[PDB]
């Protein structure tokens, strides 16, 4: 319940800068 | 053979030294670990097997068959707790393989822990795994007998692989619903989500026909033919390029106008006659079916 | 439906067939083949370029049945035919040429190619296509029809078991050298 | 085939196999302890048991079915001629 | 969640750049230009390390053969220059990780503790302090001024391709064939972060100049990390070229890849466009799978690609002077979206 592999996650399948370009690292 | 304890002691050592031997010379060989394995089971040692299945693991990862081993293991001497929390540890090394996925389900399954498995699976599936992922969860939740929050996967399910393939799927499915409002309801979704995007950012025409030909035909089998019409002039309104589109409209005219469907087929079977080159028979088509000026020019040409 | 279709066809005396017809093709239920392939008789019967597309889609669509594969390929070139020509003996080929309904599409392929360089072309398509040793046969007979690109055509033919040296031998007849050939090949053959 | 599709493929069969016939936390320790059914993991157990025994005998009889010199070259001349 | 990722990636537009032509190719080696480093302080110069062993200097302007260096005994499989301090140096399958003076042209000091043939050298560019990692799946660190290792950055569960290093905390960007990176607390000896996401062999990697950031190559994908927190930055356009052997980075934003094809890649290094494919030629005498660029780097100015190709050829690209947005624009960028990583 909310617990099962709550090690992965979406968010870093997502990138960060596909998004917003320009993303001044 | 193997009659008293000390010996049988005697015997776990020789043949663990044995297979230390082997496992140090070629650390990888998960086939000589898994074997290893097995014959800890087989001593109905536990806490060495799984010692055993970490090492390899340790060792490699990667390899899926090790892991099932090892889960099979645990489960056979109904140490579930152990199975279950391992299960999960292998979910979160490699979440992108399907079997240990669908591995962790059947046991709950079995266990019939059916709360569970639907949280897991809509961990799963928030995941964009993928569509085999989705079917399988679809195919569990209409196992389970309910047909609420089902709906809200789908629409999830759609927004995970944007694929008309889904929205047919979907449409199906309400067909096996009573309630056709929704069938309906569900159509007016999909095609006011391809008005929304209508732009190149999408499936191409293709899918996009197939969708209209179900609506068309959804719409056949119902009431209201004028609203059937009504899309299909909105259809050839909002998209170009309707070699597919007036494809199906002349086939829905056939259906349910006889000139019109020979005159735009014909014209099609022209267009598909000049792709092969019986462009005399094309052209002759074109001069008997018009319009005469295109008939007169295309026939230049 | 075909009750419908012969009522229709008598009392009103091919629109209410034709609407009949849209009935057959609109019954979506089995044995439809049947259904579409006596439309389409009738449809011909009764009378242009709507019928033929008519029978097109009926072909594109009934490509799974397995049954009169051969007739329906007949019903298109004969369609063909009435409305003109021999590129449409090469749909009826194709038809024919895309196992044992398919065997019956080949000697109706070999039917029209006998009706039939071009003619050429054809035999050396279906022969191409223990049936194909029967078409090499047919396509065989053709050359000799068409003296050295024949004898050619026979040694492939029997490169491809008795009735072929009975065609060998007819080929000889169509020269000395040849039958000795005859002779060598069949001795060949023997060996094998 | 894949082992996507042959996983899948695997889940739907063991579902037909099914188809022939509670949660407390304490967050202190994080220790889950989902009471479930014993009786149900033990029809796991012999299930599992019997899958894998039915997998076992399967390659014993086809072990047992029949230009080489000993045991593995056989094989490898079968690993040959199926190419 | 996807559309609106889409709908996004739709509205925005990755800048036009110029394309590329191959403005030089020098035959100068007998074997593999495996290694390819350019001086950083000066622009002058850059070596290329072959199978042969024999390193060899080039001059940019000329072209001509500046000087040969054979200290090595097997291939040098990577080499270089320090800006920091005008020491050269290089690595072979030897397991030597040789130390070349350029104020005398001959080695000075060798790092002996290498278990296997070392395939990357990074010097650290704030310290004197190099790494080296190779088929012992171990990334080293040498004290430069006492020639031993200080720290061993054990993590790793295979060879070790790569290895970037940089200014911040993350000191060592390590990318193995383990289908890894790895970000390190080099001072704590430990793994601050460790990105995955590859199927295959993390084999060419490269820190952007004015970005800190680090794209990294698999057998296709060429995803581009920012190494600050450790986090993702940008998949790229990658979905049919080869293997990547290497990833040199341009000042200007634009990410090389050399294809095991053959084909040069171009990237958009913010975006990930492929603004332009380029199959490469071989020598005339030359097999089909030998055009292979197996090395690549970028000079100060970032105007001049120079390119290790295994047809034993250091090819170099100058990007076109005469390009706008309408004579050569880019490769019409679209996102695929097909159950696609963008």
């Amino acid at each position: 319940t909310d617990q099962i592999a709550k090690n992965v996650k979406l968010d870093d399948f997502i990138p960060k800068r596909q998004s917003n370009f320009e993303l001044s690292v | 053979d193997i009659l008293d304890l000390e010996e049988l002691r005697e015997y776990q050592r020789r043949k663990r030294t044995e297979y230390e031997g082997y496992l140090k010379r070629n650390r990888l060989d998960m086939g000589q670990w898994i074997r290893y394995a097995q014959f800890e089971i087989e001593q109905h040692d536990m806490r060495r097997a799984r010692s055993i299945f970490e090492r390899a693991l340790l060792v490699d990862s990667s390899f899926i068959p090790l892991w099932i081993r090892y889960i099979d293991a645990e489960l056979k001497v109904k140490c579930i707790n152990h199975a279950r929390n391992l299960m999960n540890r292998a979910i979160s090394t490699l979440p992108r393989v399907d079997k240990l996925w669908y591995k962790y389900l059947i046991v709950e399954e079995s266990l019939n822990n059916v709360e569970i498995v639907r949280s897991l699976y809509t961990k799963w599936c928030s995941l964009e795994p993928g569509v085999n992922a989705w079917n399988s969860f679809v195919d569990f939740e209409i196992r389970q007998k309910n047909w609420n929050g089902v709906r809200e996967i789908y629409s999830k399910y759609v927004m995970a692989h944007p694929q008309m393939q889904t929205w047919l799927k979907w449409v199906r499915f309400e067909n096996r619903h009573g309630n056709t409002e929704f069938t309906r309801s569900v159509y007016s979704l999909a095609i006011d989500t391809v008005a929304n995007l209508q732009n190149l950012q999408i499936w191409s025409d293709m899918e996009v026909a197939k969708l209209v030909n179900s609506f068309a035909h959804w719409e056949a089998a119902q009431q209201e033919y004028e609203r059937s019409s009504a899309l299909y002039q909105i259809a050839i309104e909002k998209w170009p390029s309707n070699q597919l589109l007036k494809a199906g409209l002349l086939d829905f005219e056939k259906q349910f106008n006889s000139i019109e469907e020979t005159i735009s087929y014909k014209r099609k079977m022209e267009y598909e006659t000049i792709l092969s080159n019986y462009d005399t028979w094309w052209l002759y088509l074109d001069l008997i079916s018009e319009f005469p000026k295109q008939i007169m020019q295309t026939f230049e040409k | 439906a075909m009750a419908e279709n012969f009522a229709l066809f008598l009392q009103n005396h091919v629109m209410e067939s034709f609407q009949v017809y849209e009935k057959t093709i609109p019954l979506f239920p089995p044995e439809i083949q049947y259904e579409l392939w006596i439309e389409y008789l009738e449809v011909a019967t009764s009378h242009p370029e709507h019928i033929r597309f008519l029978f097109e889609k009926a072909l594109k669509n009934l490509c799974s049945n397995g049954i009169d594969c051969k007739t329906i390929f007949i019903a298109y070139s004969v369609f063909e035919e009435r409305i003109s020509i021999s590129k449409s003996i090469e749909i009826l080929r194709r038809g024919a040429v895309i196992l044992e309904s398919r065997l019956q599409l080949w000697r109706m392929c070999i039917s029209k190619a006998e009706s039939t360089s071009v003619t050429r072309e054809l035999y050396q398509e279906c022969i191409q296509i223990s049936k194909a040793v029967e078409f090499v046969i047919k396509f065989s007979d053709f050359e000799s029809s068409i003296t050295i690109r024949a004898r050619e055509i026979l040694a492939y033919g029997a490169k491809l078991n008795t009735e072929l040296w009975d065609s060998f031998e007819i080929f000889e007849l169509k020269x000395x050298x040849x039958x000795x050939x005859x002779x060598x090949x069949x001795x060949x053959x023997x060996x094998x | 085939i894949s082992y996507d599709q042959l996983a899948k493929l695997s889940y739907e069969k063991t579902l037909r196999n099914l188809a022939t016939q509670k949660v407390q936390k304490d967050t202190k320790t994080g220790k889950i302890t989902i009471a479930d059914d014993d009786k149900l993991v033990n029809k796991l157990a012999v299930s599992l048991q019997s899958e894998s025994k039915k997998r076992y005998e399967a390659r014993k009889r086809q072990m047992q079915n029949a230009s080489f010199i000993n045991d593995k070259n056989k094989q490898f001349n079968e690993k040959l001629s199926r190419e | 969640l996807i559309v609106n990722r889409y709908e996004k990636l739709l509205s925005q537009r990755p800048e036009w750049h110029a394309p590329w032509k191959l403005s030089r190719v020098i035959n100068g080696h007998l074997g593999w230009v495996r290694c390819v480093a350019i001086d950083p302080v000066d622009n002058e110069w850059f070596i290329t390390g072959s199978n042969d062993t024999t390193m060899k200097v080039w001059d940019l302007a000329t072209g001509k053969l500046k000087t040969t260096l054979a200290g090595h005994v097997m291939t040098v499989r990577d080499v270089a220059v320090s800006d920091r301090h005008p020491y050269l140096f290089s690595v072979s399958e030897d397991k030597t990780v040789k130390c070349w003076d350029l104020e005398k042209n001959q080695i000075i000091r060798d790092y002996y503790g290498h278990l296997s043939g070392v395939r990357t050298v990074s010097i650290h560019p704030t310290l004197d302090l190099i790494a080296t990692a190779g088929r012992d799946s171990v990334i080293k660190l040498w004290d430069m001024r006492t020639r031993i290792p200080v720290i061993t950055l054990v993590g790793h569960k295979g060879p070790i391709n790569q290895v970037q290093c940089t200014p911040v905390d993350p000191q060592v960007v390590s990318s193995s064939t383990d289908a890894t990176v790895r970000l390190w607390d080099v001072v704590a000896g430990k793994t601050m972060k460790v990105l995955t996401h590859h199927k295959r062999s993390v084999r060419a990697t490269a820190l952007h100049p004015k970005e800190f950031s680090v794209a990294s190559a698999c057998t296709d994908d060429i995803r581009s990390w920012g190494l600050a927190e450790g986090s993702l930055l940008t998949n790229f356009e990658s979905e049919k070229t080869g293997i990547i052997n290497t990833l040199s980075i341009n000042q200007d934003d634009v990410l090389f890849a050399g294809g095991d094809n053959g084909v040069l890649s171009f990237y958009d290094y913010k975006s990930g466009h492929k603004y332009q494919s380029l199959a490469t030629r071989e020598m005339v005498g030359s097999l089909e799978g030998e055009r292979s660029v197996l090395c690549s780097t970028f000079d100060k100015t970032g105007l001049r690609l120079i390119t290790g190709e295994a047809d034993k050829s250091i090819k170099i690209w100058k990007q076109d002077e005469t390009a706008t947005k309408e004579s050569e624009p880019g490769l019409a960028w679209n996102p695929n979206l097909s159950a696609k990583r963008f």
